[PDB]
């Protein structure tokens, strides 16, 4: 499934 | 399009055989430090921007769950970043090694982010398998401890490759100087320090803790070559050694340091004893109460190579045998040196003191200097992916 993070604009 | 894109990525991250070559050589060991001097200005894009791109590129690890990449990926970071560090030496020691400090603090403060994520966000432990779960917060704690352990290690590298610095330089600057090293030198060595720092947007409270520590050692290494000094503590000596030290306290002064005096208390109070009068009983009373750093054992050793003048009159045999009077009461109480051991380390990692830098999201960004033609490949794939 994985290990989605939210660090981009 | 999007699944052409993902397509691209994943081929791209799960050959670390290309990755790890072009980070290592191009990114950690091909880095160039920009000119740390406030002539041009610095924005943070362009201080940790390795940093900032080993995030990115370990982000999209994570997505596509090639922990199996990630964890070989970063385990060669922090081997091939501390061997930098290592490496450092000459006129690179300082604002490289600053370089690194911000760099890993900025790796640092994400791994922090995500770990406080997975463990607070439900999203995460809700879309994946407990086996799943049970391994990433397994995996991310893991490389946060590496990583303040990677802090703690580069900054007493660093911290103690500094000291080597000085110690070349301090003590002929500071106990035969007198207005090869001059302290001018001295000033510029810890001007260097103060202006990286400012340059690279350090938190002040790492120059402080650096600079203090520095202070200190200065302060040890040079009281210990005096108090061995014969033929030497003069009158003269003595106001020409606070005339130095004065210009330390001036520079702190106007640096943002406070303390600075605090640290140079054995120089200071040598200085002291050297001028102030010495020739009745009453005056060793007032000597001992201004050199309040000092022992017993100090002050009769530092009083008996005195250098008095042609015209001075030596002090009083009555005075020596006072003096000698007071060590011999203090050496029974602790029922043993004259010199002061310098603080060598380990020292405690400044940066571990201050809260992490609060995460927030990163803008796509390479330097053009760079040749990296995978990793930037990955970057400008995220970039498009973002909008869409």
């Amino acid at each position: 499934h994985g290990f989605h993070l939210d660090i981009l604009k | 399009n999007a699944t052409q894109i993902n397509e691209e990525l994943y081929r791209l991250l799960e050959d670390t055989e290309i990755l790890n070559q072009e980070i290592t050589e191009g990114l950690l060991k091909g880095f160039e430090v920009p000119d740390a001097g406030v002539a041009i200005q610095l924005s943070k894009r362009d201080v940790v921007y390795p940093a900032r791109i080993l995030i990115i590129v370990l982000s999209e690890m994570w997505r596509f769950g090639l922990t199996k990449q990630s964890e070989s990926f970063l385990a060669q970071v922090l081997t091939t970043i501390q061997k930098v560090v290592t490496q450092l030496k000459g006129n690179d020691l300082i604002p490289s090694g600053v370089f690194w400090l911000a760099n890993v603090r900025e790796l640092y403060s994400f791994v922090v982010f995500a770990l406080n994520s997975i463990l607070t966000e439900e999203t995460f432990k809700n879309g994946m398998t407990d086996e799943e779960y049970k391994e990433y917060v397994s995996l991310v704690t893991e490389l946060k401890d590496d990583f303040e352990a990677l802090s703690y290690n580069i900054y007493n590298i660093w911290l103690k490759k500094l000291q080597k610095q000085l110690q070349k330089k301090a003590i002929n600057a500071v106990v035969i100087s007198e207005s090869e090293y001059t302290m001018d030198d001295i000033l510029t060595f810890f001007n260097s320090i103060y202006w990286c720092m400012k340059s690279f947007h350090i938190e002040n409270e790492v120059f402080h803790a650096v600079v203090t520590t520095l202070l200190n050692y200065v302060d040890a290494i040079c009281f210990n070559e005096l108090i061995m000094k014969r033929n030497f503590l003069s009158w003269k000596r003595g106001l020409q050694l606070n005339y130095n030290v004065t210009r330390l306290e001036e520079w702190c002064k106007t640096h943002g340091l406070t303390d600075g005096t605090e640290c140079l208390q054995h120089l200071i109070q040598t200085a002291k004893l050297l001028q102030v009068r010495k020739y009745t009983i009453e005056d060793i009373d007032i000597l001992r109460g201004i050199c309040y750093s000092l022992t017993p054992a100090q002050l009769q050793k530092l009083i008996s190579q005195y250098q008095v003048a042609d015209y001075e009159s030596p002090i009083p045999q009555e005075i020596l045998r006072y003096v000698a009077d007071i060590v011999k009461k203090e050496a029974a109480l602790s029922s043993s040196s004259i010199f002061i051991t310098p603080e060598t380390g380990p020292f405690t990692d400044p940066f571990s003191l201050i809260k992490t830098r609060k995460f927030d999201q990163v803008e796509a960004y390479i330097p053009a200097w760079l040749s990296l033609p995978s990793t930037k490949r990955i970057v400008d794939l995220v970039a498009q992916q973002v909008v869409q």
